[PDB]
């Protein structure tokens, strides 16, 4: 019976004992003061936390986002900062986002690396114009089948700082909608009820936040407008509820509330003489227009340009009064649409199928110097790599290729 | 001086005479767009188009401000473009003298011409083109220097032709290239030679070095190797005589020197010898009537290195000094790898053909087997004089390790410092174009 | 002097715990692909077992071993409890003095810390201690040249799998399997020390 | 039915031994004899379940600066509970497993389950993760001890199948399928089929 | 947090544990005893050529049919003391109950002997009918161990079984095999002389014979091992002087 | 014409033909008949002549002197031993039962005492025969049937690891046995890895450890190493083992088995490893052609000499092995068919010319302290040369590390 007493009282005297030794450890080792983050060398907006964690939670306190996209996954790779200081190396996860000349260069993910030690750090093309707004709904309309043309209004006439291509943060609260609420007008509610999409609906019961596009240029002064398609789920597996964000934009109105923020970018136009080929398609009319716009009013160029868009029905493409207008005020620039679904009441009688058959048969086949042209381009993924594969067969090396893909 | 003892004088037979004669006449050609590494061309020029010596007929994307231009006067008759509409090669047809000039100055004031001065010249009658770069071999960057030129005034490429003999017949310009390289470098100017005598610049930064054995013994990379190591941070130069003596004529008549003497020689030719041409001459023009019948391959350079002249690809590459004919071996021979072979050649001592000092082989174009993998006999070590671990290192340029050939030393390296390596594989590998693609992926992580 | 020269050679080749008794394989296998990475690996290994098996040696002989504290009294059903807490506390405390005092001997071995208290080679070199009955000075040599071992073992897995580097696995077999063939056929060769009376 | 979907995936779809790397020392030494590979493998089913069980009850309160120290005291409560428990009923199975009862302490798979899955999950889904590890730990374990001992004695269970010539049989054992290196080469090639039948586990090519 | 919390939350865990883990440890010592105790019992039991089936029938035969007692080596006389519970082979590790053997001495490689060894006599009544001998010595891979049977004319083995080796199974493992045991029935220990006379013979013993028994097919380096056992106890420095007792009939 | 047969059925094995599925014995076939034809596509326009086909079938061809006494020594060893066991009508009921000698008694042999060396030689060639034939066919199964499913073209080497492994085994080896070790020889060690030039282990080595662990009693003792029924008998390391220079007697003749027999191979053991004198010549071929690592058979010199000899100053009153001199461990065993034919494998061994010293320096020491020390197994270099396979690759990485230290100085 003594046994058993000794062997509680040991057991529990052996685990204090090692407990008591690995808590002194930890209060002569290691540290607990604060630590400190510098930007641009600034002796203002420093930031001071306890050590331990990633950047990123210093960096969200100030509202410094650096246009993250998500709180994991990292497929986007946008989280990327340049650290100036001497602090810990680049970890291995970090190298399918960033070469070696960029490491060298000091760039490093806000994602990945640990804040337990003081660090410098340097954001390019100082960025700290980003700010957040309260806008109000001027119109949300449709032009087509599938798209929504949201407008936002900011307060006072003030103009957001821009350039043409860029992207803005939006986001949503919690909610729920059903597809049978949508404005849909009878011409394109032909095919809503063919497929029944009314039956659809989702939700979710928390804040979320999205990125989306812009389609305005400099001086379309004191709004900001987006492109929205829908998001319905594949045919496939319908039990699956549609798009969450992109169901919460077609609901609103005139009037409404919504709040946007972070106006980011990396699609701008180049600054050469060379000519300038615009490809398009579905959705992507947004930043097509806003460089078309821009090149050619703001800056009011004399370089060649084009714009080639793929469309699938007569009934699904606008904005023509804007590019016929400017084909007409400007001869510096052409256009042309196709089309691959002409249905007998359209007697379509242009250019059909895919655009870039059409693209490389008209135009590109007898270019003297196909190389030498500038490419933007914006639409579905796999025309985006049947266009890319076309123009790998033509030599043009990927330099002079631009693209802003939606959903990456 | 320095003594190389791994190595190998490849026994081909063909050897040149060592006189100069004149060569045929050309009607034609051409600059090789595919020569330049990392090149991507805009062009200046489109076919029917009339050109002078000298002017410029594209430039390059990837390397701002360099312009290639044409040899000679006349018509541009074809601009030849492969897969992906790469382009091959842009054919002038010769016609008429003109050109375009530039300065000129006494030969004792070249060793202190502005370094500037002397870029802008070079560039500008595009003789800017016969530099390369190690790392990388690439045409340097007309906004930097570099700290060592390597001259190459010696030659051991097989059936090559004597230096020597070249450069005596224009000690005035080859005296004046060297003056112009002196006042153009940061620090110093390596004139790389075997033990005969040449003439020599009187400037203290320029420095004669003496290599012994054979090849490669005259080639750049090795001389870098011994004498300057290079790596990502420390660049060198290179260029051979010729270029120096063009050079020399540029800056002492403001006129741009495209002549060249170049080695015809091989099993095939019936009167081996060298001979006076231009620079990009059509190979088909050259060897009209020097060739015995049969079916043969004509290669702008040496058969360890260099390029299969045919079609678009027929004229002379731009740092080549010779050509090399010989017939194409597809013949099929019963138990032909098992034969006591007297007339085979190997560096191993499994074939009778060793025993015989002193014999030369008709060799051809035949590949001795078929392809597999590598077992390491030991025939690289026999061959690479330099400080490195061959078998290591080829393996990683097999796997495509990068980064490990990297360490082990490739950024050393050109694709003619591997040819006795590719010339003595068991296995048939070809690793020119493994270190090649190494490199190319080094450049592009940055 | 000869004695414990004796042990260390036992310790390290005839009785080798990685491809003699098998343990670590865990880690033995998965972090085998870097020669360095697995070289701070085995530092760490030889550290962590050179230090535990003495201070275990010590309690076991002070406080479990029977009539150690009482007569008629033994408390040797506390041994695993024991042995691991020791393990436990001592690679805590030495991964948080590498992080604190020494930044450039942690991104050496410190690194690899959390995972081998979870090592079953540590473990059962302790439980092997306790069967053998070492003196101190006995546990001292016997836990170094049982860490030696390990890293010998490790790196010499490490070297192989780099050499490998040209090889042509099938795809099924690339990793996991093929690995674990190369560690068979490194038992296979290892066994010429099988019969030595040491 | 969620419950038969979760213990039944550690089977195949994430192994523990052939898509993890957990818990291979014991399938090295045990797997000489059926009897013993399957009292193993019940331990190691029990232990888990139960220290999973146990973690994710205490999950909210654990200090975090010693919480593989709270970890550890109740596996080796568990192992130590089940030594004993072995010693006195099932004595010469015991013998020899030898030090191998002790290592299950050690025994990645019940420390990577803890860490991994009772720490952020509730009693119940616990137990049920631990008993889907052990299953798909003896898995691995009975198949290759049926190889080995069929191979190497003529025996499954200890009960005579293959008659040996010393017995007066036919069959002449192979020597190697009681050593270490068989066990490697076994679990190889299963790792081999494995990844035959569910290519979505192959790894990418370096 | 705080380390009252953190001392608290320990402090009743490890009370909670400690507790279980005594209880149990402490509950089961009396069973795993008997069941160390049983494992010996069946083996003594069936060297001496009687069968038991079952702990309860093992225990019944083995308490009414042996008596383990003490012996001194030097004198092969018996000595006080619990032969029930002696341990010899830890009685051979201690220095005050053992010796160091002598290099000449040591032809079984053991390294050490005992002071007083455990026997087992084997009753019939209140005859004494067998006594039973522990005997070791090196293998080539291991120590191995074994009981022989004796009569009670110090001559005559009635069986043997090695009941711990750890030779190869193919080679070295075959002194397990029961018909390679069968033939040690019926052969004599000693010459007419009195000394030591059993050999393992290489190629198979003559047949018919009263000293010799077949040796292990390819494995020589075991045979010898056994051999060396038997030169070494029955010798002077093993059971010579008590098996002199036995014949002279003291027993 | 075989040369226009060929080409003729050609067109079966090209895409869509009948026998599209064995295009890879097709190729075999045809390389083997004639050479590709091909030319040069690249880089060097011209090549040397040495090829894997060259390199293998000149290591084949420098063993043949060494296959031939050892059919011709077991044969020799088979008869007198039979004729010291047997004689007369027993002699006769003993050939009666026995294939391999009735079978040499029909095609015009003896078994009788004064059998000439043609008998000898063919008693031996109906055991070494079969084993090299069950050996081949086995292994070219699986080297067939990997190449199919892989579509990987059938390459040389196969043909020097099979009669390698043929030549190291004892003359009874049962063939069920030998089968078993090849395919585990060829598929474990080198087929899973990708074939020729991409695996680490020497195949035929791997396949006799996995025979002298599966089944000890067939391929050890004193029952294997003579082909003679009932006959039993020690050989030259384990007399030494027991009893020094002075136990080397072989009983099956009574004389005293000398420097000179070990040295030219008049003892017993495993087939080809007999003549030192014989596996010297052949070796010295490849050696001279430059196919073999004379740095190798060095360092394998080096460190036999240097073991050896500080067990000899050392010396022990127990253990004979250590009083046997150098030029004793040479002529025993199997050491010298491993030093020249197996140490030599350019794939297993190290591919620096530093790394190779230590590499042969390390089978040599491994090999004697194996022999001395070990009373398990009386020789050791195939446990020797697996277990410095796994250490080659370690010593190219401390040179090329040296190596890369230089380079980083700007002196490499
Ligand atoms: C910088 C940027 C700018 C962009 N700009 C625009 C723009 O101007 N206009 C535009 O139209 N698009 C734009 N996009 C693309 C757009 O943001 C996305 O393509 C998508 O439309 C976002 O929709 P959401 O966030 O409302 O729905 P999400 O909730 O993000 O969509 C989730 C989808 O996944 C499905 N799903 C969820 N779970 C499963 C499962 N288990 N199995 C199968 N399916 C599942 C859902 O049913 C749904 O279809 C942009 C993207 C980026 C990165
Ligand atoms: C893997 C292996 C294990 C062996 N194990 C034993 C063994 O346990 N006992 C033994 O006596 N011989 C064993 N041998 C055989 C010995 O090495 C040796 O050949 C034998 O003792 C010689 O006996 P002989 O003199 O009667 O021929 C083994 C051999 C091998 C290859
Ligand atoms: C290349 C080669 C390697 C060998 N390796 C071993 C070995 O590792 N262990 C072994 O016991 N025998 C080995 N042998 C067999 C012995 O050399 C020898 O043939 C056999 O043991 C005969 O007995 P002996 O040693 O008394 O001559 C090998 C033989 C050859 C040809
Ligand atoms: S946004 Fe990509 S890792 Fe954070
Ligand atoms: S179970 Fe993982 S190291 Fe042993
Ligand atoms: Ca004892």
């Amino acid at each position: 019976m003594s046994t058993i007493i000794f062997g509680v009282v040991m057991f529990t005297l052996i685990i204090l004992a090692l407990v008591l030794v690995i808590l002194f450890a930890k209060s002569k080792l290691v540290p607990t003061g604060d630590i400190t983050i510098s930007i641009n060398g600034d002796p203002e907006k420093a930031i001071v936390t306890q050590p331990g964690g990633k950047l990123l939670t210093a960096l969200a306190g100030a509202g410094v986002f650096v246009s993250s996209a998500c709180g994991g996954g990292g497929s986007c790779g946008q989280c990327r900062v340049k650290i100036k200081s001497g602090g810990g190396d680049i970890l291995p996860t970090e190298l399918d986002h960033i070469s070696k000349g960029e490491a060298r260069e000091g760039e490093r993910l806000a994602c990945q690396v640990a804040v337990k030690a003081d660090m410098d750090l340097e954001l390019p093309e100082e960025i700290f114009g980003v700010k957040k707004w309260e806008c109000t709904v001027i119109s949300n309309d449709n032009k087509a089948t599938f798209i929504k043309e949201l407008k936002l209004a900011i307060p006072d006439g003030e103009s957001v700082p821009f350039r043409a291509g860029g992207y803005i943060q939006i986001e949503a609260p919690a909610h729920h909608v059903k597809y049978a609420d949508f404005d849909v007008p009878e011409k394109y509610r032909g095919d809503w009820d063919k497929f029944n999409l009314f039956r659809y609906e989702s939700k979710v019961d928390e804040p979320i936040i999205r990125a989306y596009s812009m389609a305005n240029y400099p001086e379309e002064f004191g709004i900001i407008m987006l492109n929205v398609r829908i998001a319905t789920p594949p045919p496939n597996n319908p039990n699956v509820p549609p798009g969450q964000m992109s169901s919460y934009i077609w609901s609103l109105k005139a009037g409404d509330k919504c709040t946007i923020s972070g106006p980011f970018g990396e699609f701008f136009a180049k600054d050469t003489d060379a000519e300038m080929v615009f490809i398009g398609g579905g959705a992507g009319m947004a930043p097509m227009r806003s460089h078309i716009f821009d090149q050619l009013k703001r800056l009011k160029s004399k370089r060649k340009m084009s714009y080639w868009y793929g469309a699938r029905s007569k009934r699904e493409m606008f904005y023509v009064e804007d590019f016929d207008g400017l084909a007409a005020e400007n001869d510096n620039f052409v256009w042309h649409c196709a089309l691959s679904d002409p249905q007998p009441e359209d007697n379509w009688t242009g250019y059909t199928g895919f655009i870039h058959n059409v693209l490389y048969e008209n135009y590109l086949k007898d270019h003297e110097a196909p190389e030498d042209c500038e490419y933007y381009m914006c639409g579905p993924p796999m025309m985006n790599a049947a266009v890319i594969n076309m123009l790998k067969n033509l030599g043009v090396e990927e330099e002079n290729i631009l693209l802003d893909d939606f959903g990456g | 001086m320095i003594t190389i003892k791994k190595g190998l004088d490849l026994p081909i037979a063909g050897t040149p005479s060592q006189v100069i004669s004149d060569g045929k006449a050309i009607k034609k050609v051409a600059l090789l767009g595919e020569e330049y590494v990392g090149m991507r061309p805009t062009m200046h020029v489109r076919v029917g188009d009339e050109v002078k010596k000298a002017q410029i007929l594209f430039e390059d994307k990837k390397n701002p401000g360099v312009k290639f231009t044409s040899p000679v006067s006349g018509k541009v008759v074809e601009i030849n473009r492969g897969a992906k509409r790469v382009l091959q090669s842009v054919v002038i047809e010769v016609a008429g003298d003109d050109q375009v000039t530039f300065d000129k100055f006494e030969a004792n004031q070249l060793a202190s011409l502005n370094r500037d001065a002397i870029k802008t010249q070079l560039v500008e009658s595009g003789l800017w083109t016969a530099f390369r770069t190690r790392p990388f071999s690439k045409v340097p960057a007309i906004d930097s220097t570099s700290e060592a030129i390597f001259v190459t005034a010696m030659d051991t490429n097989p059936l090559a032709a004597e230096p020597t003999v070249v450069i005596n017949e224009q000690s005035e310009a080859f005296v004046a290239g060297l003056d112009v390289l002196s006042a153009l470098t940061t620090g110093k100017v390596y004139v790389c030679k075997k033990g005969t005598s040449l003439p020599r610049s009187q400037q203290p930064n320029v420095e004669e070095h003496v290599f012994d054995g054979p090849h490669p013994a005259g080639l750049a990379g090795t001389h870098m190797h011994f004498l300057y190591p290079v790596s990502a941070d420390h660049v060198a130069w290179s260029i051979n005589y010729q270029d120096v003596i063009a050079v020399g004529q540029l800056f002492l008549t403001g006129e741009l020197y495209t002549q060249r003497v170049v080695s015809l020689a091989g099993p095939v030719v019936n009167k081996p010898r060298l001979v006076r041409t231009v620079m990009g001459a059509s190979l088909e023009q050259l060897v009209d009537s020097e060739i015995m019948p049969g079916e043969v391959r004509i290669i702008s350079g040496s058969v360890l290195s260099g390029t299969k002249a045919t079609g678009p690809h027929a004229y002379l590459g731009r740092y080549h000094l010779q050509v090399s004919v010989l017939r194409e071996g597809r013949d099929k021979e019963l138990f032909g790898w098992a034969m006591p072979g007297k007339n085979k050649f190997s560096v191993t001592r499994s074939f009778l053909g060793h025993l015989f000092k002193g014999q030369v082989y008709n060799m051809t174009t035949t590949t001795n087997g078929s392809d597999r993998s590598m077992v390491p006999i030991g025939n690289y070590e026999k061959v690479m004089p330099l400080d490195m671990e061959p078998t290591l290192l080829l393996r990683d340029l097999c796997a495509g390790d990068s980064d490990s050939a990297v360490r082990l030393g490739a950024l050393e390296l050109d694709e003619e410092d591997l040819a006795l390596c590719t010339f003595v594989c068991p296995g048939k590998y070809e690793y020119g174009q493994l270190l090649r693609e190494c490199l190319d992926k080094i450049e592009k992580e940055g | 002097m000869e004695h414990y020269i004796s042990l260390l050679v036992k310790s390290i080749f005839i009785e080798n715990m990685a491809l003699s008794f098998f343990l670590g394989m865990c880690t033995f296998l998965a972090v085998s692909k870097k020669v360095k990475t697995s070289f701070g690996l085995g530092i760490a290994v030889i550290v962590v077992l050179t230090i535990s098996v003495p201070v275990n040696n010590l309690v076991y002989n002070l406080v479990l071993k029977p009539d150690a504290l009482v007569e008629g009294v033994d408390l040797s059903f506390l041994n695993f409890i024991t042995f691991i807490g020791v393990i436990a506390a001592l690679v805590q405390i030495l991964e948080m003095i590498l992080d604190r005092f020494f930044p450039p001997l942690y991104n050496a071995l410190g690194i690899f810390l959390p995972l081998i208290t979870v090592n079953c080679a540590i473990f059962g070199g302790v439980s092997f201690m306790v069967q053998r009955d070492y003196s101190f000075a006995e546990s001292v040599v016997y836990g170094f040249g049982s860490g030696v071992g390990w890293m010998l073992a490790i790196v010499a897995l490490a070297g192989i799998r780099e050499k490998m580097k040209y090889s042509d696995v099938p795809p099924g077999l690339r990793g996991l399997g093929i690995t674990f063939i190369t560690a068979g056929l490194m038992a296979l060769g290892f066994m010429s020390f099988s019969g030595v009376q040491l | 039915k969620e419950l038969k979907k979760s213990v039944l995936a550690p089977v195949l779809d994430n192994n523990p031994i052939a898509l993890q790397v957990l818990g291979v020392c014991s399938a090295l030494a045990v797997t000489t004899k059926l009897e013993t590979a399957f009292v193993m493998t019940l331990a190691v089913m029990f232990v888990t379940a139960l220290s999973n069980f146990f973690v994710s009850l205490i999950r909210n309160h654990i200090p975090n600066s010693v919480r593989i120290i709270v970890q550890m005291a109740i596996i080796a409560s568990l192992v130590i509970v089940v030594d004993q428990i072995l010693k006195a009923y099932l004595y010469d199975i015991s013998k020899q497993l030898s030090v191998f009862v002790g290592l299950i302490i050690t025994n990645c798979i019940v420390m990577g389950r803890a860490e991994a899955f009772a720490m952020k999950s509730e009693p119940i889904p616990s137990f049920i993760d631990g008993i889907g590890n052990g299953l798909g730990y003896g898995f691995v374990l009975m198949t290759v001890g049926f190889f080995r001992e069929l191979l190497g004695s003529g025996k499954l269970f200890g009960l005579e199948v293959l008659p040996l010539i010393s017995n007066g049989g036919w069959y002449q054992p192979n020597g190697l399928m009681l050593l270490a290196p068989s066990a490697f080469f076994l679990i190889g090639f299963m790792i081999w089929a494995i990844r035959t039948f569910k290519p979505e586990q192959v790894e990418a090519k370096e | 947090d705080s380390i009252k919390k953190t001392l608290f939350v320990v402090i009743a865990l490890s009370l909670v544990c400690s507790i279980i883990v005594s209880a149990a440890a402490v509950g089961l010592r009396d069973k795993q005893k008997e069941n160390a105790a049983l494992d010996k019992q069946s083996k003594i039991l069936q060297v001496a050529g009687i069968e038991a089936k079952g702990s309860k029938q093992i225990v019944e035969l083995f308490n009414k049919s042996i008596e383990p007692r003490l012996v001194d080596f030097n004198t092969g006389d018996f000595v006080e003391g619990d032969a029930a519970n002696y341990d010899q082979r830890k009685a051979a590790k201690e220095a005050s109950e053992s010796i160091k053997l002598t290099a000449e001495q040591d032809k079984a490689k053991i390294q050490r002997r005992a002071n007083v060894g455990v026997v087992y006599l084997v009753k019939d009544g209140d005859k004494t009918s067998k006594v039973i001998l522990p005997v070791h010595g090196n293998g080539l891979w291991s120590m191995m161990y074994a009981f022989v049977a004796v009569e009670t004319d110090g001559n005559t083995v009635s069986g043997l079984t090695y009941y711990e080796q750890g030779e190869t199974p193919g080679l070295g493992g075959e002194v397990e095999n029961p018909a390679w045991r069968a033939q040690w029935v019926g052969k004599k220990l000693f010459d007419e002389n009195h000394k030591p006379a059993i050999k393992i013979v290489k190629g198979g013993a003559p047949q018919g014979s009263e000293h010799g028994v077949d040796g292990l097919s390819g494995a020589t380096l075991t045979s010898n091992g056994v051999q060396n056992t038997f030169d070494f106890w029955l010798g002077d420095m093993g059971f010579g002087p008590f098996l002199t007792k036995v014949r002279d009939g003291g027993l | 014409g075989l040369k226009k047969f060929l080409e003729d059925i050609e067109h079966h094995f090209e895409p869509g033909g009948k026998h599209e599925k064995w295009f890879a014995l097709y190729e075999a076939a045809a390389t083997l008949f004639y050479t590709p034809g091909l030319v040069t596509k690249r880089s060097s326009h011209v090549r040397d002549s040495v090829d894997l086909k060259r390199i293998m079938i000149m290591v084949w061809l420098a063993v043949f002197p060494a296959m031939f006494w050892g059919m011709y020594n077991a044969g020799g060893q088979a008869i007198a031993a039979l004729n010291h066991l047997y004689s007369g009508d027993q002699l006769a009921a003993i050939v009666a039962g026995n294939w391999h000698y009735w079978l040499t008694e029909m095609l015009g042999g003896t078994m009788s005492s004064d059998a000439g060396w043609g008998s000898k030689m063919l008693l031996g060639a109906t055991y070494f025969l079969p084993i090299y034939a069950t050996v081949f066919i086995v292994g070219a199964f699986w080297e067939v049937l990997f190449c199919m499913v892989r579509k990987h073209e059938v390459n040389e080497g196969f043909f020097v690891t099979s009669i390698l492994f043929a030549l190291i085994v004892p003359p009874t080896l049962p063939l069920w046995q030998a089968a078993l070790g090849i395919t585990f020889g060829v598929v474990v060690a080198k087929e899973v890895f990708g074939g020729t030039g991409r695996n680490f282990l020497n195949p035929a080595l791997a396949g006799r450890a996995f025979l002298f662990f599966a089944y000890p009693a067939q391929i050890s003792g004193d029952l294997v190493w003579t082909a003679a029924d009932g006959y039993s008998g020690a050989t030259a390391l384990s007399q030494w083992a027991q009893g020094g220079a002075g136990a080397l007697i072989n009983n099956a003749t009574g004389q005293t088995i000398t420097w000179m027999d070990a040295f030219i191979g008049n003892i017993p053991g495993s087939i080809g490893e007999v003549s030192t004198l014989a596996l010297m010549i052949g070796a010295a071929f490849i050696v001279y052609m430059g196919i073999a690592s004379w740095r190798i058979i060095g360092g394998v010199m080096i460190g036999m000499i240097l073991l050896s000899t500080l067990f000899n100053v050392i010396g022990s009153d127990t253990n004979a092995m250590f009083n046997m001199p150098w030029h004793w461990h040479l002529v025993l065993g199997g050491f010298a068919f491993g030093m020249f034919f197996m140490a030599t494998d350019p794939v297993s061994a190290s591919f620096t010319n530093s790394g190779k010293w230590a590499y042969g320096i390390l089978i040599g020491v491994m090999c004697v302290l194996i022999r001395v020390v070990n009373p398990a197994y009386p020789e050791g270099m195939m446990l020797a040369i697996l277990f410095a396979n796994l250490f080659a690759p370690l010593f190219d990485h401390v040179v090329v590390e040296r190596n890369i230290k230089r380079r980083l100085a700007r002196y490499g």
